[PDB]
């Protein structure tokens, strides 16, 4: 049988489906893509963009060592990147 | 004569896509089929008359 | 209720996915991953 | 050049899908 | 290369070879058109 | 009617997708398992952790992407966002390897909960729950690899990485450093899932030919009706055809559906346990008795001597990187290498 | 009639407790043939020269080995891919020597395996039933067939089919990994959909149809009594068995059609296991699997690992240890 | 006389709307030059 | 509709083709379509190549398969394989492409506009499946076309410029072929070779003379067969063999092409004759080689006596014994000393390789040749990373040996499933219980008990 909701089929052929999701759709796509390209994303996640794996002459990893120490060694070598 | 022979390759680019399309769709409709029996007909002869002028003009330009 | 049909918003979903689908097979030589 | 390439294969692909959609508004044979 | 002649569809000489597989796919256009029947 | 009972009526009404009681834990959990890992090969790196990236921001595909473990230094830590390590930053507890943790044990307790949901739905619709005990054997897999098998080494750095590439990586692991294809644990557990693929093709493609004709078109698939009370294929056929072809044959349709879940539940529990004992080292790495053959004995030469020498190889020349707390540095002249390679 | 057609029937006859049939004619004396040699090779032969440097491996019991080390050993490098019958040698012990029991059980098996799938048409169709359970056999037929048959003949020697023993199996997958890198290879990826998604539909099925067992029996006897050999109707409610796994996903993931159903129960594992099956088969021409080796790399352009470098370190202490006496050459090209 | 917010609805664009968000996202990242 | 629909042809959209089994003019649409397709991709790829085709470098770095089958037929290539010419390889593409398109119409006319049955239309053009006698016949005209078409192969040879001769006098070039060979003691001596190591069946075939005397043996063998097929009919020990049906001559032309694909396989793996090395790059077996004579070369020239080099098994280092004795390279390419090539003939003596002329007599082009080959050895990713598994990124190169191996396998063998399914169901369906089990008349139940 069926629960009582709209059929998938009915909606995505109607008229207000798609005038609704022509917008929406786009929207958060392009939302997405500014995400990256305003360089959003980096900092949200603390990704290292590809100037900022290694300082200029390191060959060293930035492997965080210590526990609770953690957050202070991450800190500690993005500021030697500068 | 360069640009008259890729006027005569772009004739025959643009009519086989016009060929590509009409065709089929002449085919399976038979409203017009005596409409169209003669449009591909001389499409086809149009067709092979560019083959052949872009085969000999090939060797006045390549 | 209907009105678009089915196999026009199926060909068009369809070529949606091809064409994002390919700009990463793009990117797998372009940019970044690309070992260039 | 890349856009040349594209603007071709946007053409072609939608040549198919074309021919579809003309028949079945010219009630066609499909 | 192509000769200098044809050097202009060069972009329609690089894809044209996928235009079989357009015919597998527009089979299936077609069939969604018939509702597969 | 109290407020209990009507909340039980609206969480267990017949909807397109059943709520229930178990959806108040498995929604939220697995929606956030399979959340933070799209959201973790997306945009997070391995690099204070592993030394690696890890995430298509960052140039890896679908296959080398990866929610990567925490490094060795934060030990068993919970690495919980408001913990100690990260003190709330969301920022840098993605860096330490929160995520990890997250995926972890939001996907354990949403697989409790689907486990609990297999039991609500099987309970209101009036059939016996083998589905949610078949179940408890990919519990049983996810907890003694990603839970018990960390909690034994010196840290979840070692349990498997939710990735694909990394999930290969944790398998040459286990071949150099744990021998485990030869534990008959795992072995059990590869005839269990051998003989399962088995069991659904041959059961498949036997019901599938000895179908009875019972539509007059070329596509057999119409020929059935749910309600029809008749059997669709014949038993009785599809038995002397195995009977003549194999030897043996089900006569049994219940046992034969009984068998089909026994086999790959049972191969998955047993190759729980052989990884509960990788969690303590306590590998079926050597035969002693070959080993003692071969230490006096230098033409004495098996297939097993021939895999611990490629073990030996593996080791060696991905500990470094693979391990790269440990500050391995190995001398080209140690690294072991046979002739030329 | 006449004494051939006596034997005709006898052959084809559908009464014999076993089917023969005209593939059985083949496959009972090359089935036989295979075992009886295979079963006297891992208990007595002696140490072979797999890797033709003289430099004999032992895989039989008598020679030290147990059930798990244990294995008849692919013949020798120096033969490649020569045919290598018993005549040929100049004594047995030399045929022993250079590992002719392993062409001589693998050949007779192939062939014999090949029968037992036209056999299980033949019958089929003796009986009356559709055709294609021979068709499922093809899988697992064509996966022995690659790492018997196709990976030597790609690679040159016999000497790289797989090892007839458990630990030898483990050697081949090794180092298949070290020369292909088939665990990045997607036919391969395939292949494991192929077996993990069978087991799983296996557990499931089996799970769904248990669940819904008509009410038959007493609590004290097996469940298993509810059912009788040969009874026409059906002994669980797949209606019942349906709205459980509708309801647990959602209606339309369910199959509620039974040949449906046990159509994708036959094809999942087939064709997964054709798709591994042809991952060997075309990695045995060394189109391996993908290789993303240094592929990410920063501004300056320092290698930034990923997991596929670090797979490729395993790689790597595979390819330099396999074999460790057999290469002069920088390169391992075969 | 259909609902058009249901539980489904929630569902549906809980995994939908992330999911055409991430795919813009990675769309360009493609572009993204070392 | 005619057919077109589940009802009434009884086949659902999935076996859409399976409704065209008894309308021979939609039916024959289809395979002239189809041709079409065919022609068409042999038409855009040898333009795609062309265009992407940089004449210094090898063939085999740049990803050709089509440009290397014309280099091979004499065109286009003078000595060495040296690239002379690229307008024919233009004319071979057009040319296909043009046709494809009348192909692509007279498919398309047919399956569309065209009568569907042609049975009607005329009694020569229209058949019914189970009339052995036109099928024979048609047989018969498809016999004559194929052995016209090997004595064009023939022709090329013989009076149209020859073709390309690895193995010619001077480092290989184009030769007229005078004198092919006829005895069919050597023609047919190939047939009974062992397929095994160091016989080859016919994939062994070295010399063009062989190659184009075998295209006169076939050409007259299918004209011959061919006539015989139009003027007779199957026997009657035949016509109690086989199931007369479409669904049957399916499937056993899916068993030969199946058997096909897998001996091009191996042809394009092992035979550097007809596929040569300049155009395909090195076989596997001729790259392995190729690194032994490499490092022969070099450690030769730092005064290493190659011939007494002890290696670690106690096995010469460089060179060895055979099993029946020959001197071969050593190291792991001890297993592809049944290689031949030529490059490294020239060192060949009657013993096998020489020590007098590895000593004396290797030119720098073959130091060359053995560079190169070793150097494009046919191992490489999917991704067209060359090299061994375990190579980093850099060279872009995979054989087209491993292209046109790997491909023609997975052919062949869903070709053999092809044939197993539509023959297992031939039979069935001649039988009539394709459909299932008549529960009315369970064959099983009349059958006595098997214990
Ligand atoms: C119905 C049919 C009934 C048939 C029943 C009996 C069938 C017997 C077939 C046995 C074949 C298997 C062994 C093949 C071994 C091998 O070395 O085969 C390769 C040989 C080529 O041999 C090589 O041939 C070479 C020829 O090259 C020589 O000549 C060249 C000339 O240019 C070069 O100079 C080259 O350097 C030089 O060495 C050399 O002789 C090599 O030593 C030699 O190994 O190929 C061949 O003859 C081509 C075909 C081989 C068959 C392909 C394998 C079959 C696939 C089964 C599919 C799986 C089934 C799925 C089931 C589900
Ligand atoms: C596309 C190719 C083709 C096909 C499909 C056929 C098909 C057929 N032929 Mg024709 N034929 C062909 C080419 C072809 N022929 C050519 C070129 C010639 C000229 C030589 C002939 C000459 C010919 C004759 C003389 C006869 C046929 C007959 C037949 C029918 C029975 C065939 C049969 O039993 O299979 C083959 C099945 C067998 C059981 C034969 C034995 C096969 C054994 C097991 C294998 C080993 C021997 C084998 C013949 C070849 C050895 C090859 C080896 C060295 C590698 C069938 C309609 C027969 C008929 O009915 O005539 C009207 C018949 O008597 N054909
Ligand atoms: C079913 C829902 C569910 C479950 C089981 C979990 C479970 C978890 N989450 Mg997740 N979480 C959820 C929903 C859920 N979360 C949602 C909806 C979000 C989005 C906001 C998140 C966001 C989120 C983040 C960001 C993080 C977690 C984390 C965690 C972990 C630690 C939680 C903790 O310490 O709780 C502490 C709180 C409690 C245990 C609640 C106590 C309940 C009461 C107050 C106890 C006292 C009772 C009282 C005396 C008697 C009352 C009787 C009654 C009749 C009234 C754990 C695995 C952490 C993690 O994974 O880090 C590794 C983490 O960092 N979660
Ligand atoms: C090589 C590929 C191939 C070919 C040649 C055919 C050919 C055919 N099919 Mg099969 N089919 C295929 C693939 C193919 N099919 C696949 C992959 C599927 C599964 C999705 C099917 C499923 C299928 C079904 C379910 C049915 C067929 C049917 C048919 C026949 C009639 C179809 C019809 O009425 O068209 C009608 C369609 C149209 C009029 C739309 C336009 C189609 C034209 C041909 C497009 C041509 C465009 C092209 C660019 C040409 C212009 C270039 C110009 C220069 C020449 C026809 C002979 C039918 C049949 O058997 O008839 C009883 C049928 O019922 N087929
Ligand atoms: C016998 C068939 C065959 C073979 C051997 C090749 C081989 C090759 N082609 Mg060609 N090609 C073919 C058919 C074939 N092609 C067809 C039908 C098309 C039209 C779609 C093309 C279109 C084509 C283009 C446009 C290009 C090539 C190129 C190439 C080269 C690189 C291929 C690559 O990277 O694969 C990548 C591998 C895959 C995509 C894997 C596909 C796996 C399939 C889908 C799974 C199996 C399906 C089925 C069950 C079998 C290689 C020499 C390239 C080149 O270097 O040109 C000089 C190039 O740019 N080819
Ligand atoms: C093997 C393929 C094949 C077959 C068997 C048929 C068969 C048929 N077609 Mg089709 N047809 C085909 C291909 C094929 N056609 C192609 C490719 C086209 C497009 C050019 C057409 C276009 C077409 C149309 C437009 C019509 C037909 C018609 C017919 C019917 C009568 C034709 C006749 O008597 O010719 C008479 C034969 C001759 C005069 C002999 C000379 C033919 C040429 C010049 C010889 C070429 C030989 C050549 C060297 C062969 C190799 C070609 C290539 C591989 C290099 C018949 C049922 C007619 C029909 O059904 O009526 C309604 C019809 O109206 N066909
Ligand atoms: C229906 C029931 C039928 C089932 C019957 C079961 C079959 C039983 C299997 C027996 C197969 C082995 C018999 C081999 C005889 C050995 C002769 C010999 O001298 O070698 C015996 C030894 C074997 O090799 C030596 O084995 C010894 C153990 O006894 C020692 O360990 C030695 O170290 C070891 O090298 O080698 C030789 O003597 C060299 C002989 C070479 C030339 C003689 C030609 C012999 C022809 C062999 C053909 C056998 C093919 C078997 C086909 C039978 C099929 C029914
Ligand atoms: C067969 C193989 C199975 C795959 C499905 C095949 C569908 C093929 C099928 O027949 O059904 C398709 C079905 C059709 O719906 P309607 O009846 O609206 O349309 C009928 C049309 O086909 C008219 O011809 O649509 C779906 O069910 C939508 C699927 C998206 C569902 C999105 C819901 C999100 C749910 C979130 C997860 C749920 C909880 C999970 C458990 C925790
Ligand atoms: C040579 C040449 C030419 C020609 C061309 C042609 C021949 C074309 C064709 C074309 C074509 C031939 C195309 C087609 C296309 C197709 C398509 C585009 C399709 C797609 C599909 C889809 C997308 C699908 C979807 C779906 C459906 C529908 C249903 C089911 C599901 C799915 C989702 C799958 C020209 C003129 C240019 C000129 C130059 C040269
Ligand atoms: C039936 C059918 C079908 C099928 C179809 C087909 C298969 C077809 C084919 C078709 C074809 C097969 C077509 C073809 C066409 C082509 C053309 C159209 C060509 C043209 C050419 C040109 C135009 C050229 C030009 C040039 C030159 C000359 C030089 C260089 C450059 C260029 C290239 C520009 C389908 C499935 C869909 C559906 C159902 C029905
Ligand atoms: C060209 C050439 C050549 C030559 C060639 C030739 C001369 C060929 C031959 C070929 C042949 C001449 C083939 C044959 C084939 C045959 C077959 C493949 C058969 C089959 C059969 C069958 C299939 C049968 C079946 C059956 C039986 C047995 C019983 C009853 C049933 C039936 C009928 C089913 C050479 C190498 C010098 C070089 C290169 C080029
Ligand atoms: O043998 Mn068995 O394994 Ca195929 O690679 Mn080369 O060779 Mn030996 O090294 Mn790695
Ligand atoms: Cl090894
Ligand atoms: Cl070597
Ligand atoms: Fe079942």
């Amino acid at each position: 049988g069926t629960t009582g909701e709209r059929p998938f089929s009915d909606i995505i052929t109607s008229v207000r489906y798609w005038v609704i999701h022509s917008i929406t759709i786009p929207a958060l796509f392009i939302a997405g893509w500014l995400f990256v390209s305003t360089g959003l994303a980096y900092d949200v996640f603390g990704t290292p963009r590809p100037d900022s794996y290694y300082a200029q002459e390191q060959r060293s990893i930035p492997l965080v060592t210590d526990r609770f120490e953690a957050k202070q060694q991450v800190e500690t070598f993005l500021e030697q990147l500068k | 004569m360069t640009i008259l022979f890729q006027l005569a390759l772009a004739a025959l680019v643009i009519l086989s896509f016009v060929m590509v399309i009409g065709v089929p769709v002449a085919y399976a409709s038979p409203q017009d089929w005596d409409r169209s029996k003669q449009l591909i007909f001389l499409g086809s002869g149009l067709w092979i008359a560019l083959v052949l002028v872009v085969g000999v003009l090939n060797f006045f330009v390549v | 209720g209907g009105r678009i049909p089915l196999w026009i918003v199926a060909t068009v979903a369809g070529m949606g996915v091809i064409v994002i689908v390919g700009l990463f097979f793009y990117g797998a030589y372009a940019g970044l991953g690309s070992s260039l | 050049e890349v856009i040349a390439q594209l603007t071709m294969i946007a053409m072609i692909g939608i040549a198919g899908p074309m021919i579809i959609f003309l028949l079945a508004v010219r009630r066609g044979n499909l | 290369k192509l000769p200098e002649a044809y050097a202009i569809f060069d972009p329609l000489v690089d894809v044209l070879p996928v235009i079989p597989v357009l015919f597998l796919a527009l089979a299936f256009v077609w069939q969604a058109a018939v509702g597969f029947r | 009617r109290g407020w209990f009972d009507i909340l039980d009526d609206w969480l267990k009404r017949d909807r397109f997708v059943f709520v229930g009681w178990s959806g108040i834990l498995l929604f939220p959990c697995a929606y956030l398992a399979l959340g933070g890992w799209l959201t973790g090969t997306t945009f997070v790196t391995s690099w204070y952790t592993h030394g690696l990236a890890s995430s298509y921001l960052e140039g890896c595909n679908f296959l080398t992407v990866a929610v990567s473990t925490p490094a060795n230094s934060m030990g068993h830590s919970l690495l919980l966002l408001w913990g100690p390590e990260a003190q709330g930053d969301f920022t840098r507890w993605c860096q330490l390897g929160g995520l990890w943790t997250f995926i972890a044990l939001h996907g354990a307790f949403g697989l409790i909960g689907f486990m609990l949901r297999q039991f609500e739905i099987a309970r209101l619709v009036g059939v016996r729950p083998y589905n949610a005990i078949a179940f408890s054997a990919p519990i049983a897999v996810f907890v003694s690899v990603f839970l018990i098998y960390p909690l034994g080494q010196s840290s979840w750095f070692f349990a498997p990485s939710f990735g694909v590439a990394a999930i290969f990586r944790f398998l040459l692991f286990f071949q150099g450093f744990h021998n485990w294809t030869l534990n008959p644990f795992h072995m059990m557990g590869v005839a269990g899932v051998l003989g399962g693929a088995l069991l659904c093709a041959i059961h498949g493609a036997t019901v599938e030919n000895t179908l009875f004709q019972d539509g007059e078109g070329a596509s057999t698939f119409r020929a059935f009706n749910p309600t029809q009370a008749e059997e669709t294929y014949s038993m009785v056929t599809a038995n002397r055809f195995w009977s003549q072809i194999f030897g043996i044959a089900f006569s049994n349709k219940r046992w034969l559906h009984f068998f089909m879940l026994f086999v790959p539940v049972t191969g998955l529990w047993m190759s729980a346990i052989g990884v509960v004992g990788l969690a303590l080292n306590l590998r079926s790495y050597d035969f002693i008795s070959q080993e003692i053959r071969a230490a006096e004995d230098p033409e004495f030469e098996t297939f097993y001597t021939k895999n611990l020498l490629l073990n030996e190889g593996i080791r060696a020349w991905m500990a470094p990187q693979d391990q790269p707390h440990e500050n391995f540095v190995f001398p080209e002249e140690v690294l072991p290498r046979g002739n030329a390679l | 009639a006449n004494l051939w057609e006596r034997f005709c029937n006898w052959v084809t006859s559908t009464d014999n407790r076993l089917y023969v049939g005209w593939f059985g004619v083949i496959m009972i004396p090359t089935l036989l043939a295979a075992t009886i040699c295979f079963v006297i090779a891992f208990i007595a032969a002696p140490p072979v020269d797999i890797d033709g440097i003289r430099e004999p491996v032992s895989g039989s019991l008598l020679y030290g080995n147990n059930i798990i080390t244990g294995a008849v050993v692919p013949s020798s490098n120096a033969i490649g891919l020569h045919f290598y019958p018993i005549w040929e040698a100049a004594s047995l012990d030399e045929w022993l020597y250079n590992g002719g029991p392993y062409q001589l059980i693998i050949f007779h098996f192939l062939l014999g395996a090949s029968c037992y799938m036209g056999r299980q048409w033949e019958l089929s169709y003796r009986l009356g039933m559709r055709p294609w359970i021979c068709v499922a056999y093809s899988a697992p037929l064509a996966s022995a067939f690659a790492v018997f048959l196709i990976y030597p003949i790609g690679q040159g020697s016999f000497s790289d089919g797989m090892p007839l023993g458990i630990s030898g199996t483990f050697n081949f997958m090794i180092v298949f990994q070290a020369e292909h890198n088939i665990l990045m290879h997607p036919f391969h990826q395939l292949g494991v959909a192929g077996v993990f998604g069978g087991a799983l539909f296996c557990a499931m099925h089996g799970s769904l149809v248990t669940s819904s067992l008509i009410r038959e029996t007493t609590e004290t006897e097996s469940a298993n009594y509810g059912y009788k050999f040969g009874q026409e109707e059906e002994t669980y409610n797949i209606v019942a068995a349906h709205g459980y796994f509708g309801r647990l996903i959602f209606q339309y993931a369910s199959f509620n059609n039974s040949r449906s159903l046990h159509f994708f129960l036959a094809a999942w594992p087939v064709v997964g296991v054709w798709f591994t099956a042809l991952g060997i088969s075309t990695m045995a021409f060394n189109l391996n699997g993908f290789n993303f080796n240094h592929s990410v790399i920063d501004a300056k352009g320092n290698v930034i690992n990923t997991w596929a470098d670090i797979i490729n370190r395993a790689n790597l202490g595979m390819e330099v240890m396999h074999e460790r006496n057999a290469h002069n050459f920088p390169l391992d090209l075969a | 006389s259909y609902p058009i917010f249901t539980v489904r609805w929630v569902a549906v664009h809980t995994l939908a709307v992330p999911t055409i968000f991430f795919l813009g996202a990675i769309a360009a990242m493609q572009f993204i030059q070392r | 509709a005619t057919n077109r629909d589940q009802e009434s042809s009884g086949f659902a959209w999935w076996a859409g083709n399976a409704r065209l089994i008894n309308l021979s003019g939609k039916l024959l649409g289809a395979h002239v379509a189809h041709a079409g397709l065919i022609v068409f991709w042999a038409g855009a790829m040898t333009l795609f190549e062309l265009a992407h085709f940089i004449p210094e470098k090898p063939m085999y770095e740049q990803g050709l398969i089509l440009i290397p089958h014309i280099a091979t037929l004499g065109w286009g290539v003078g000595p060495g394989g040296e690239v002379v010419d690229t307008f024919p390889f233009f004319v071979v593409g057009v040319v296909h492409l043009i046709s494809s398109a009348v192909l692509g119409f007279g498919g398309v006319y047919h399956a569309i506009r065209g009568p569907e049955t042609l049975e009607e239309y005329s009694s020569f053009f229209g058949y019914d499946w189970k009339d052995k006698n036109k099928m024979t016949t048609i047989l018969g005209f498809h016999l004559i076309v194929l052995g016209i078409g090997a004595l064009l192969l023939v022709a090329k040879a013989m009076f149209f410029g020859g073709l390309y001769d690895t193995w010619a006098p001077g480092g290989g070039d184009v030769r007229v072929i005078t004198n092919p060979t006829l005895d069919p003691r050597v023609i047919f001596g190939y047939l009974l070779k062992s397929p095994f190591g160091g016989e080859g069946w016919i994939v062994s075939v070295n010399n063009l003379e062989d190659v184009v005397g075998g295209h006169i043996w076939i050409g007259l063998i299918c004209i011959a067969g061919g006539i015989w097929h139009i003027l007779t009919t199957p026997f009657g020990w035949a016509r109690r063999a086989f199931i007369w049906s479409g669904e049957a001559y399916l499937s056993y032309s899916l068993g030969a092409l199946s058997m096909m694909g897998f001996i091009a396989t191996c042809f394009v793996w092992f035979n550097n004759t007809v596929y040569p090395s300049e155009f395909y790059g090195p076989t596997g077996p001729e790259a392995s080689q190729a690194q032994a004579m490499t490092f022969l070369i070099r450690d030769q020239k730092l005064g290493a006596n190659v011939g007494s080099a002890q290696g670690p098994t106690g096995l010469g280092k460089y060179l060895m014994r055979s099993p029946t004795g020959e001197i071969i390279f050593g190291g792991e390419t001890m297993r592809f000393w049944d290689f031949r090539g030529p490059w490294l003939e020239p060192l060949r003596g009657p013993n096998g390789l020489d020590l007098n002329k590895i000593k004396n007599d290797i030119q720098p082009w073959q130091e060359r040749r053995a560079a190169e080959y070793m150097t494009h050895a046919p191992l490489g990713s999917l991704n067209s990373v060359g090299g061994v598994a375990t190579e980093i990124n850099s060279v872009n190169f995979v054989s087209p040996r491993s292209w046109l191996a790997t491909s023609h396998f997975v052919l062949a063998f869903f070709f053999l499933v092809g044939h197993l399914w539509h023959a297992g169901r031939a039979r069935a369906a001649a039988a009539g219980f394709e459909k299932g089990i008549d529960r009315e008349s369970e064959p099983v139940l009349s059958m006595p008990s098997l214990d």
